[PDB]
């Protein structure tokens, strides 16, 4: 019983052709937050 | 006059969820494809 | 020809009609007495 | 990321979990070039690979490399498990 | 940010485990374990045993195995 | 995995699916023959 | 106490409320750990 990371969190210090789709994919590898 | 074996061809015709971005001979067998068109 | 079906896990005897378990030593009832088995 | 490895030229880094079977369950982390070159690295080069047909392999699944810092994976076998 | 390590280690009087970090030196490896695991109230049950880098050129070869049997618990 | 629900104490080998207690022994159908323990 | 109604024919260990059987050795679950019936 263990945890395989999905996603990593960074800034932005740290660091066009045609879409698929015109609104942004909410993943399933992404904790949202809870009101 | 359409028999019900020809409203299935007109039936299983392409329906798209769309978007969000003269007969000739040929000399040669050379295409260029550039957007979709040869 | 006598079904033993269930296995009754105490310190002290149980029921004559199920199995005995008590540190690892298996007794159940035959020949009146609680026998064990080894 | 392009070193000259085998699966399309680059590293793959594999979590194993499985079950040896008569003996109990563990985690194994490896560098291989395909799963099934994986398991059989379990077979060859585990603990109990002169008897390699223990082994139980369950799962084996990949590990990616983040941009910056971070625990990529982890995984328990905890005694209540065995 | 620099180098992939992975460890072995044993949390204690609950099971063993394998991880695999990704920090600058294994002081920083081991630190990732205890403050982002799944033992993360209880970080001084990990007993860390055994840390080794990745190296490339092999590719080819396991880097840690850890089996619980019926007889360690 | 094989699961064996009852216990037949009997001179005679009841079933397969069963666990043959004489006497001292505790004998269980295992690899086609009565593996006794102990 | 604990009573157990069947016995399981296995190399790897069973639930906790079944009688672990392989091979000729016996055991069963008290107090966490499997105790062995010898």
């Amino acid at each position: 019983a263990g945890k395989l990371g999905k996603f990593q969190m960074l800034g932005f210090q740290h660091w066009a052709p045609q879409k698929a789709t015109n609104l942004m994919v909410q993943l399933l590898a992404f904790y949202r937050g809870k009101s | 006059v359409l028999s019900p074996k020809d409203i299935k061809y007109i039936e299983t015709m392409p329906d798209y969820i769309g978007q969000g971005a003269v007969n000739q001979n040929m000399i040669g067998d050379e295409i260029t494809v550039r957007d979709g068109t040869y | 020809m006598k079904t033993l079906r269930t296995l009754k896990i105490s310190p002290n005897a149980p029921d004559i009609n199920s199995v005995w378990l008590y540190k690892g030593t298996m007794k159940y009832f035959n020949n009146g007495e609680w026998e064990t088995i080894g | 990321v392009d070193v000259g490895c085998a699966p399309d030229g680059a590293m793959q880094l594999w979590v194993m979990e499985y079950e040896v079977t008569g003996i109990g369950k563990g985690c194994a982390m490896c560098k291989a070039i395909n799963p099934q070159q994986a398991e059989m690295l379990l077979k060859s080069n585990g603990i109990y690979n002169g008897s390699s047909y223990l082994y139980k392999v369950t799962r084996i699944e990949q590990v990616i490399v983040p941009p910056c810092n971070g625990l990529m994976a982890e995984q328990v076998v905890t005694y209540k498990d065995v």
